[PDB]
RNA sequence: ACGGGGAAUCAGGGUUCGAUUCCGGAGAGGGAGCCUGAGAAACGGCUACCACAUCCAAGGAAGGCAGCAGGCGCGCAAAUUACCCACUCCCGACCCGGGGAGGUAGUGACGAAAAAUAACAAUACAGGACUCUUUCGAGGCCCUGUAAUUGGAAUGAGUCCACUUUAAAUCCUUUAACGAGGAUCCAUUGGAGGGCAAGUCUGGUGCCAGCAGCCGCGGUAAUUCCAGCUCCAAUAGCGUAUAUUAAAGUUGCUGCAGUUAAAAAGCUCGUAGUUGGAUCU
């Protein structure tokens, strides 16, 4: 009845200052385990703080058994901020995506192509 | 007899290529006169404007009035005659409205006891004749 | 005029065997005819034959044992590779149990099985069964 | 340009004569005796058997010491023996041509769960498979056309979450118990 | 009605094909 | 030769309402029923090999 | 007619196709001429002319979607004026910026794969028994049905929660709650004379209306039209039109014919073409 975590294809990436693994989650009667619960379970399993653990891509198999995803355990929070994708940091509340859209930026850029000089800063 | 020589490939290929033109279907497909003469111009279907309702007499062994319509095709301004297949379906067609017409099923040949008619109406006013016949749809107002 | 003396010889053997005759005369003789006849005889399809030597072009008297259904020539002598041999066998032979296609290869004149044994191709001379 | 793949093929062929009475009789016999949904399932099994026969015929035309014939014939015979259609002692290419369509239809998961006793019939077998009551080894299998392998034959159970297997009686039983 | 009789009489009539089919049904199949 | 009669027979055909009947089985159940009717039931047979929709 | 890789069909031969994502070529409304640059006769560069066309205060200015969306037109014939650089890669001075390349979703029965629309049990019939045997009958052994009998068990279509997914979502997958009896949570498309599977049943019509690929049906029992019932073919699909392949050994190399069915020149000569006797270990 307890969610069980296993680590399949483990590698110590000194080039990116982390450890990479394939995470197997056994939840025979429960929904797909939240990424948080997996982060604390891996933190317990690898004796680290949970905030250096980034887990993603969890695919639940057909039939309701195991779920398979990927995990990284970083040496430190600074290395995680340096090496992680910005979206996986924002999932932890460590990054804020640009508040604008593609259309607004594109039309602004094409508007400043008409003005020359310091007036290029007046268009928005 | 025919030539059987290891160096007769030109003779055999050329004779076959010349003799293929005496094939009626091959010549009809590859001469280009039939495509020019075809009112649809190689299309499977064509949209047209109904000019008038015409009654076509069935050929001599049978006896009936085949209710057809003369239509003028929008693509090339040609005038064809198209059968309105089922019964009461001529009442679904007015004058000067658009109809989709397809072939009659013999690849440009008349079908049954309908002389000189090789097309059939499929749609009228963007509504299929089958839907109007079965009552599934009504012609627009 | 006559081309393909082997075609004449094979047609003569076929016509004589279909009439139930015991011997057939073949003229003119040639090396290819003698080799084709030897291949036929090694498989028990004709029997012994005698080469009459006249000083122009020999004749052959072939003893017929009525085990021959059809001996035929394939004109022209198409070049046959080891891959095309199966297709030629399907076209010509009445069964995969018996019948032979005779080829002229650089290793000599031989049936198709012997050409497969020596891993060689050549030109098709004819067939017999 | 796209990163997609357009590889697809049909797994069946429709018969040339649409209303051959004898063929209709045999196909209906197969459908009824194996609990099939339509004629297309019969034609699918017919097509895979036909392609196996085509491969065997192509290989049998080759020399008995051709490395390609040896390799591909051994692979085909191994794949046939593994799925339980060909006997391990009949390991020659000529026994492929003796195979019948009913040999492949007997290896379906539906047929197997009927033969193993988990179902009262073959249609009960199909509705039991489609309702997620059957697992193969540890994996729940939903597909009645699942071709059961020989090593997978002995592990066909009732699933650990089914009313017929583990606990949690179904929706109807729970509703009835609640209503009294 | 015996289909052999029906075929004998009506084989050349509008129902020749139908009586032929009925005769073939009776002749082989049981 | 007139178009006055264009829907004659269909217009003058008396209208009969379709009768209500239980739904036909679909899919595997229909094939099961067909197989049972043609290969497990023999009572309709009398030796004449009559058709399945015989009316005489 | 862009070429090829290749596609459909195909016993062995072959026939037809290839605008279309990969490679190569070409073009950017049509021509022409150039600048810059390593690289362009570049068009999301310039110059002119031809055609079209925008704004104007009439002096002048500006243009090129066969890029992504979108519109009109054309037609039998083809989707969103969406989200994003997270992936794949590319460009730049750049670990950082940008990319309608590309990815994601939307519309989508082009087409391809899997696959629901019910399963089971108990009584009443019916069938057979490898039961007594007695072709009278006794018969829950295996079976079948309008029971539109009875009964509970099963489940997902759907609604919905939380995860998971993802750049953010959606979709699958997972979990919980509700979710089936006329399980009304209802399968259709074409047919029933033959070819070709399945009604000379009933009503209407009466060479009319219509059916009919072909043969044919209909002129007062229509096995064929219009319908009701019933049946059968495929089935989440099925009918129609057209192109094409097999069938076509009706283009015949394999492999066709040519007295009379279509067909051998009126007859010879004759160059090319094609084909050529034996013979050398």
């Amino acid at each position: 009845d307890t969610v069980t975590i296993r680590t399949r294809k483990f590698m110590t990436n000194r080039l990116l200052q982390r450890k990479q693994m394939v995470i197997d989650v056994l939840h025979p009667g429960k929904a797909t385990v939240p990424k948080t619960e997996i982060r604390e379970k891996l933190a317990k399993m690898y004796k680290t703080t949970p905030d250096v653990i980034f887990v993603f891509g969890f695919r639940t198999h057909f039939g309701g058994g195991k779920t398979t995803g990927f995990g990284m355990i970083y040496d430190s929070l600074d290395y995680a901020k340096k090496n992680e994708p910005k979206h996986r940091l924002a999932r932890h509340g460590l990054y804020e995506k640009k508040k604008t859209s593609r259309k607004q930026r594109k039309e602004r850029k094409n508007r400043m192509k008409k003005v020359r000089g310091t007036a290029k800063a007046n268009v928005g | 007899g025919k030539c059987r020589g290891l160096r007769t490939a030109r003779k055999l290929r050329s004779h076959r290529r010349d003799q293929k033109w005496h094939d009626k279907q091959y010549k009809k497909a590859h001469l280009g006169t039939a495509l020019k003469a075809n009112p649809f111009g190689g299309a499977s279907h064509a949209k047209g404007i109904v000019l008038e309702k015409v009654g076509v007499e069935a050929k001599q062994p049978n006896s009936a009035i085949r209710k057809c319509v003369r239509v003028q095709l929008i693509k090339n301004g040609k005038k064809i005659t198209a059968f309105v297949p089922n019964d009461g379906c001529l009442n679904f067609i007015e004058e000067n409205d658009e109809v989709l017409v397809a072939g009659f099923g013999r690849k440009g040949h008349a079908v049954g006891d309908i002389p000189g008619v090789r097309f059939k109406v499929v749609k009228v006013a963007n509504v299929s004749l089958l839907a109007l016949y079965k009552g599934k749809k009504e012609r627009p107002r | 005029v006559r081309m393909n003396v082997l075609a004449d010889a094979l047609k003569s053997i076929n016509n004589a065997e279909k009439r139930g005759k015991r011997q057939v005369l073949i003229r003119p003789c040639s090396k290819v005819i003698v080799r084709f006849l030897t291949v036929m005889m090694k498989h028990g399809y004709i029997g012994e034959f005698e080469i009459i030597d006249d000083h122009r072009a020999g004749k052959i008297v072939v003893n017929l044992t009525g085990r021959l259904n059809k001996c035929g020539v394939i004109s022209p002598r198409f070049d046959v590779q080891l891959k095309d041999l199966e297709k030629w066998q399907n076209n010509l032979l009445p069964s995969r149990q018996f019948g032979f296609i005779v080829l002229t290869t650089s290793a000599g004149i031989m049936d198709h099985e012997e050409a497969r044994r020596k891993h060689t191709g050549g030109k098709i001379l004819g067939f017999f069964f | 340009p796209v990163a997609r793949s357009w590889v697809c093929r049909k797994t069946y062929v429709t018969p040339r004569r649409p209303f051959e009475k004898s063929r209709l009789d045999q196909e209906l016999k197969l459908i009824g005796e194996y609990g099939l949904r339509n004629k297309r399932e019969v034609w699918r099994v017919k097509f895979t058997l036909a392609k196996i026969r085509k491969a065997a015929r192509e290989l049998l035309t080759l020399d008995e010491k051709d490395p390609r014939r040896l390799f591909e014939g051994n692979a085909l015979l191994r794949r046939l023996v593994r799925i339980g259609v060909l006997d391990e002692g009949k390991m020659k290419l000529d026994y492929i041509l003796g195979l019948k369509i009913e040999d492949f239809l007997e290896r379906r998961l539906q047929t197997q769960v009927f033969k193993l006793g988990l179902a009262k019939s073959i249609h009960h077998a199909r509705v039991l498979i489609r309702q997620r009551h059957i697992r193969v080894r540890k994996q729940v299998v939903n597909i009645p056309s699942f071709i059961v392998r020989l090593d997978s034959q002995k592990h066909i159970d009732f699933s650990l979450r089914s009313p017929y297997g583990g606990g949690r009686p179904g929706r109807v039983k729970r509703k009835n118990a609640k209503k009294g | 009605t015996d289909p052999i009789d029906d075929f004998q009489v009506n084989w050349n009539t509008k129902h020749g094909s139908g009586v032929t089919r009925e005769l073939m049904r009776e002749l082989n199949g049981g | 030769g007139s178009l006055a009669r264009a829907g004659k027979v269909r217009g003058q055909t008396p209208k009969v309402a379709k009768q209500e009947k239980k739904k036909k089985k679909t899919g595997r159940a229909k094939r099961r029923m067909q197989y049972n009717r043609r290969f497990v039931n023999v009572v309709p047979t009398f030796g004449k090999k009559k058709g399945p929709n015989a009316n005489s």
